């Protein structure tokens, strides 16, 4: 139940 | 964490979320003592008992975070593992005696309000608060009861969660359990006759046991959530990795890489 | 130099609500 970490954000 | 409270914004600026990259998921809790190092636990890497070796890119962590679910946009920040190191002598097959280990990070994190390092405790500070009565604060995303839980019967918590916990005297520890206790452990909690409760529990373990300086006003982390028998049991409490005494092995690590 | 000191709180001089409980458990 984890929301996505966007690109860029890596 | 079973019977916290939620933390208020910014009161764990040091709090580090172990996340695996694939399925994505909570490991651990960890702890920013640097701008490029992370502690946690040894057997948040290694536990072979359940097949648990991690590699440095199977893993990320996520610094600056309240929510635990969700991706805090221009909030929280995500750092990659150059390197990890465990403790040469931790002994995941009896006890976990020195549970620690080092994440070293690729680049530096960016302090803000909400990112923030924790200072690690000198010889003299540790000999003063390590102190059975003597309160430290445990922080983490971990479940909120032993009983497997999730978002539907009170299982897993919104945000970050906080309990404050009395050192106990070792006897008491020892008294407790029929695992073998060593000088680099210690244990907190309540007891069952003092009415207040509270633990860690699964999810919260890397994370810090931290205290607040009555002579300089800073936190120290004094231990790392190490290891329990049931969440918040009565007459059980939860142990963890004395961090003072495995410091030498810390200093070395961060002198040597 | 600044480990410890959290700038939403010792940085600004404002406590959070529990650390009181912590102080007073120091002897």
């Amino acid at each position: 139940d984890y929301e996505p970490i966007p690109e860029e954000a890596f | 964490i079973v019977e916290g409270s939620d933390a208020e914004i910014g009161m764990s600026p040091w709090q580090v979320m172990l996340f695996r990259k694939s399925p994505q998921e909570l490991l651990c809790g960890a702890s920013l003592i640097s701008d490029r190092w992370v502690l946690t636990a040894a057997h948040c890497l290694l536990y072979p008992p359940w097949d648990k070796n991690f590699t440095e890119n199977d893993l990320l962590v996520r610094i600056g975070k309240h929510s635990r679910t969700r991706y805090e946009r221009n909030i929280e920040k995500i750092s990659m593992l150059e390197k990890i190191y465990i403790h040469p002598r931790y002994n995941w097959r009896e006890n976990l005696d020195r549970d620690i280990a080092l994440m070293k990070l690729k680049k530096p994190v960016a302090f803000s309000d909400y990112i923030h390092p924790v200072c690690l405790p000198d010889r003299e500070t540790a000999a003063s608060l390590l102190q059975a009565g003597y309160k430290g604060r445990v922080t983490g995303w971990g479940n909120l009861k032993e009983t497997w839980t999730a978002n539907v019967g009170k299982g897993q918590p919104s945000v970050l969660q906080v309990v404050n916990l009395p050192i106990v005297e070792r006897p008491v520890c020892k008294d407790s359990t029929r695992i073998r206790i060593t000088d680099n452990m210690f244990c907190a909690g309540y007891k069952p006759d003092e009415g207040k409760r509270g633990d860690a529990c699964e999810g919260d373990s890397g994370g810090p046991f931290v205290m607040k300086s009555p002579f300089n006003n800073r936190w120290y982390q004094m231990g790392i959530v190490s290891w329990g028998e049931g969440c918040d049991r009565d007459g059980k409490y939860g142990f963890y990795t004395h961090v003072f005494r495995l410091k030498k092995w810390i200093q070395k690590v961060i002198d040597q890489f | 130099a600044d480990c410890g000191l959290r700038p939403l709180f010792e940085k600004k001089s404002l406590e959070d609500k529990t650390e009181r409980e912590l102080l007073e458990s120091y002897i």
